[PDB]
DNA sequence: CAGCTCCCTGCTGGCTCCGAGTGGGTTCTGCCGCT
DNA sequence: AGCGGCGGAGCCAGCAGGGAGCTG
């Protein structure tokens, strides 16, 4: 039985949708009981324009990626941009990453971002500290299992998610090209 | 309608030709009296064909007009195609 | 931007006059086919703040059989015409002994005015038209065949000849451009003369619903 | 160059199931006179039809903070000789598309002034320098308003052409039916090869209502649009033509009996009775 | 006058048309049935051609009736075939081409 | 099946030598059911941990060690799709592997 | 093939015939080309049969009455004469209008 | 004249459809337990 | 033992938002 390869980033562009480009990486641990927890990192298709969202497993609505990073533990902004754009002397990347940055200048610390994610969760907590724990559990186990599920894997998950965003930006700028679904390199 | 007001075609259409032949040969098969002297042929369909060619079939056709009226055309009275 | 608007208004007037000729109203050939220069010299080349302005460029015509029923056309200056800007036209409707008229609006007419035009329709059978819609005579198009409006006696003759009731005919909705062009109520069938590539000419009858 | 006309089974579906959105709606616009004869006036008609936004003509766009309009942070003697907000807007066009579509800075500026009123003043460089500059201010939610209006003005301004028709092609037809056909003084037919132009969008009403465009022969390949513009009887004929086009494209023949019956039963009720 | 009607019915003039009975082929069949031998003068009178075509046009009925609505319908329904019939069973054409007796 | 999207059913260029181009059912499973080429072999899987210990001892750095200052000029190493580290010299590590 | 090779051999052109045989690249390209037609053959049926059924269910009661007109099941007139001439489609021929052009 | 009422337009979510036949084969039609 | 419970494409409905329009 064929299937799409796991733990690999695919940047696609579906024709008729609210968003132009979308980057998915269906992820699996080394044959764990959890199924393929697929995460999409997507870019809207047109004010400001071209915000970047990331629909997350067990989350009803899309969440802007910068909120995801702040919930993951990066309070600052330079640190977050260090995980997405690897060379700061490229202003074309900045011009497309700032529309997503200015979307979330109201969240500045980890706990409010955790609350924001928990409010969008499938099981919304009644109190703040319940949404905090639910979203922390989601980030710890549901999102990106293959890069690691342990006490402290936040830096590795942030690096991989920033890589996913960088891959999406490379397809948006045309620096690279969209991955092919029928390419049996992408099949298992 | 009266005999004066007949607007349908004087040609016996293929459907009338098929159904009249079928329903007359069926009658011949049920030992109805033949209208034409036969020369020993036993098949009721050929008997009905011979009667149609001789214009002796004792059947008339009721052609229903779309409005609801009808016309009574005798098989002997309208032109057979073949 | 006045040459384009003058040309647009000239074509609107020409199409309206052709519409009146086809509908049956009495029009002279001179006004039926006048060039752009006659319109220029008779109205003034300056639609923007000049003498070729609306409202006293409007046309009134009368039917050939009797000069009692008369048909105005009206070009409101307002883009989106309203009730207060059509109640004036209705007051003219009443102060004259006229029965029906046209309104060639600049932009889309407001729904309140549309509902009004529905409401006083039996007393005054007046209809609307668009500025865009009247820049071409659609009957002149090759796809549009020859449409002829039947009178009641020949409608009855048609029905008696074909022994069919009124609703069994092919029908046409009153909102489509050809029926709106001629100007015709429901229950009024239209002869449609079109060329047949199989046998010459073919006559079909569309009833308005 | 535009043979994505989706013939065959998809076109049969688009006709039978009368779809509001065909995959390839296209015009076959004919020309009236000397414009049909020569290519330059045909191009002049072409540019008035092909939709053009201000994105098509500009090279790049930039905004600055000039404290004084007299200061001219960018070295431009044109503004020096020509000459209230400090945050301004600057867009650079290119000569290529500019002279391809035959516009002027005056036309672009008057379009801006008509669209937005006297909320902003455009200062355009003359058509003499190698560089194509027009500067934008705002007369007296401070600069992001300018950012948003810049985005809005780039997206949709309709400098020339009409909406919903994105690309228009121009060619001399080879088939006799698509070629203009006349009758000479000796009763010949004298197949004429005049300029026609096909589109990839559809309006059918802002097109025929244009100068030097033949409003007698322009079919639109769009059944719903024809229903809205010309009426049900013209719909029957156009639907017959488009339904015969796919069948006779293969070279096969189907008797007119069946095409006429289908187009009649699909249009015998005054409305477009799609077969679904 | 029928020629102008044809020219307005068929813009981009294409003589190829679909009609019930092949008139040319029936003429050629009669030529071989009756051994015309078109090297000799024909005995067929030119007025007989006209007054036979006019009667055949009456005989070829599609819409029955006598009221003007039925006459117009019959004429329109048989217009193209009657035009072709008159254009092929011409007095001149029969006298100089088919030579039928 | 019975889908009008023919793109999955088409023979892809990457089917050279791993999937038979000729062999496929002619019914509603054209291109969906495909057999296996002769020498085509399907990997069975193994632990990447020995590759990990081999990688971590030449000149590469794990994500936690370096800063993103030097990450742009070097090359990113993926092992089973997870970003393991960063190496300054792609060449002579490709040759080594 | 080398990267960015737009040559005829690199993009599907087969300079060999069925007699000389196909070089393996050409064989694979021809297999991939014929796969498209094979897929189309299977896919087209589920649309064409549906189109045929949908056409039939919209016209299955349209018939020529004894009035010689064409009416649907509810006696609504579709055509006053079948084919706007009243003529059968199996007894007509192609002909040329001589008087035209 | 400013505030309130209403009708239209625009947009999103929802439901139904998806060739004609034909020959075979297969498994599956509940199980645990507790009176 | 016998049964009693344990994917995709394309038309409508429906809300939301925004002008004419009447009324105190």
């Amino acid at each position: 039985q064929e299937k799409m390869a796991t733990n690999t980033v695919y940047v696609f562009a579906k024709k008729d949708s609210k968003y132009a480009y979308t980057g998915e990486c269906r992820s699996c641990l080394e044959n764990s009981s959890r199924p393929t927890s697929t995460i999409w990192v997507s870019m809207l298709a047109r004010a400001i324009g071209q915000r970047i969202v990331a629909t997350l497993p067990y989350i009803k609505q899309e969440v802007p990626i910068i909120i995801v990073f702040r919930a993951l533990g990066f309070v600052s902004d330079r640190d977050i941009l260090e995980h997405i754009i690897y060379d700061f002397e490229d202003p074309e990347m900045m011009e497309m990453v700032k529309p997503s940055l200015d979307e979330a200048f109201v969240i500045q610390e980890q706990n409010v971002a955790l609350n924001f994610i928990g409010s969008r969760g499938a099981k919304p907590g009644v109190t703040k500290e319940k949404r905090i724990k639910y979203a922390k559990e989601v980030l710890q186990k549901e999102m990106l299992p293959h890069v690691g599920v342990s006490d402290f894997c936040e830096t590795k998950k942030a690096y991989f998610l920033g890589y996913m965003v960088h891959r999406l930006l490379l397809a948006a700028l045309g620096r690279r090209e969209l991955d092919d679904r029928d390419h049996y390199g992408n099949k298992r | 309608q009266a005999n004066q007001k007949r607007i349908t075609t004087p040609y016996m259409t293929k459907y009338e030709r098929a159904r009249v032949l079928g329903t007359r040969a069926l009658q011949i098969a049920m030992c109805a009296p033949v209208m034409v002297e036969l020369e020993g042929e036993t098949d009721p369909l050929l008997i009905a064909m011979k009667e149609l060619k001789a214009r002796k079939i004792p059947i008339i056709i009721r052609r229903y007009l779309p409005d609801g009226s009808y016309e009574d055309w005798g098989v002997d009275e309208l032109i057979i195609s073949d | 931007d006045d040459e384009e608007e003058t040309y647009r208004l000239w074509k609107i007037r020409k199409t309206i006059m052709q519409l009146c000729h086809d509908r049956g109203y009495l029009v002279t050939q001179d006004e039926l086919d006048q060039t752009l220069e006659e319109f220029k010299a008779q109205f003034g080349d300056k639609p923007s703040e000049g003498r070729p302005r609306r409202t006293d460029l409007t046309v009134l015509v009368a039917h050939n059989d009797d000069p009692t029923d008369q048909m105005f056309v009206f070009f409101p200056e307002e883009p989106k015409v309203g009730i207060k800007t059509i109640k004036v036209y209705c007051q003219r409707m009443q102060e004259e002994n006229i029965t029906r008229a046209l309104i060639v609006v600049q932009q889309g007419m407001t729904p309140s005015a549309k509902q009004s035009l529905v409401d006083m329709a039996p007393k005054y059978i007046l209809e609307q038209f668009l500025q865009q819609e009247l820049l071409i005579n659609i009957t002149e198009h090759e796809l549009v065949p020859e449409h002829v409006v039947m009178t009641k006696e020949e409608v009855t003759e048609l029905l008696a000849r074909y022994k069919l009731r009124e609703n069994q005919l092919p029908r046409i909705q009153a909102g489509d451009p050809v029926a709106r062009y001629f100007g015709i109520k429901r229950g009024q069938v239209v002869k449609i003369i079109r060329p047949s590539e199989t046998a010459g000419r073919y006559i079909t009858y569309r009833l308005v619903q | 160059s535009a043979k994505n006309v989706t013939l065959g089974v998809p076109r049969l579906k688009e006709l039978i199931n009368i779809s509001k959105k065909p995959k390839t709606p296209s015009l076959t616009v004919f020309l009236l006179g000397q414009s049909a004869r020569d290519a330059e006036r045909a191009k002049d008609i072409l540019c008035r039809l092909e939709h053009t936004t201000l994105r098509k003509v500009t090279a790049n766009t930039a905004i600055y903070y000039d404290p004084n309009p007299q200061s001219t942070v960018v070295a431009e003697d044109q503004e020096w000789v020509n000459v209230i907000s400090p945050w301004l807007l600057r867009v650079e066009l290119d000569r290529k598309h500019m002279t391809d579509r035959k516009l002027t800075m005056e036309q672009i500026a008057e379009k801006i002034n008509a669209g937005f009123g006297d909320d902003l003043n455009c200062i355009f460089n003359d058509d003499n320098a190698e560089k194509l500059v027009l500067r934008i201010r705002i007369m007296n939610d401070d600069d992001v308003f300018l950012r948003c209006i810049e985005s809005n003005m780039l997206t949709d301004m309709t400098l020339q052409g009409i909406e919903q028709i994105s690309k228009v092609y121009m060619h001399l037809p080879q088939t006799d039916n698509k070629k203009k056909i006349i009758i000479t003084e000796d009763g010949e037919f004298k197949a004429l090869q005049e300029w026609i132009l096909e589109t990839d969008g559809v309006s059918l009403m802002r097109v025929l209502s244009e100068k030097d465009v033949d409003p007698v022969r322009t079919t639109s390949n769009d059944i719903v649009e024809i229903f809205t513009v010309l009426g049900i009887e013209a719909v029957r004929k156009a639907l017959e033509r488009e339904l015969y086009h796919v069948i006779s494209f293969d070279g096969s023949y189907v008797n007119y009996r069946h095409l006429a019956l289908l187009c009649d039963t699909m249009t015998c009720r005054g409305h477009l009775m799609a077969i679904t | 006058e029928d020629r102008e009607v044809l020219r307005v019915i068929f813009p981009t003039g294409d003589s190829k048309v679909v009609l019930p009975c092949n008139l040319l082929r029936m003429i050629w069949n009669a030529q071989k049935i009756f051994h015309i031998n078109p090297r000799l003068p024909s005995d067929l009178h030119p007025i007989k051609v006209v007054e036979g075509v006019k009667e055949l046009s009456k005989k070829l009925v599609i819409v029955n009736g006598d009221d003007p609505l039925s006459r117009q319908a019959q004429e329109n329904a048989t217009l193209l075939f009657n035009i072709h019939l008159r254009s092929t069973l011409c007095s001149r054409r029969m006298a100089e081409e088919f030579r039928l007796s | 099946r019975d889908g009008k999207l023919a793109k999955p059913r088409q023979l892809h260029n990457t089917l050279w030598g791993m999937v038979c181009p000729a062999e496929t059912p002619e019914g509603h499973a054209v291109g969906l059911v495909k057999n296996l080429a002769l020498m085509a072999y399907i990997s069975v899987g193994s632990q990447p941990s020995p590759i990990l210990e081999f990688l971590e001892e030449w000149s590469m750095e794990n994500l936690e060690e370096i800063s993103p200052a030097a990450i742009a000029d070097a090359t990113k190493i993926f092992v089973n799709g997870c970003w393991v580290g960063i190496h300054k010299d792609p060449e002579q590590l490709m040759n080594t592997l | 093939f080398i990267k960015d090779d737009y040559g005829p051999e690199s993009r599907g052109f087969v300079e060999n015939s069925y007699l000389a045989g196909l070089t393996p690249t050409e064989f694979f390209f021809h297999a991939m080309g014929g796969r498209e037609g094979l897929i189309d053959t299977a896919v087209k049926t589920a649309e064409t049969g549906y189109i045929q059924r949908r056409l039939i269910k919209s016209m299955e009661s349209v018939m020529v009455k004894y009035d010689a007109t064409v009416r649907n099941s509810i006696n609504q007139v579709v055509q006053l004469r079948y084919g706007e001439d009243g003529l059968a489609g199996e007894s007509v021929e192609f002909q040329n209008l001589a008087t035209l052009k």
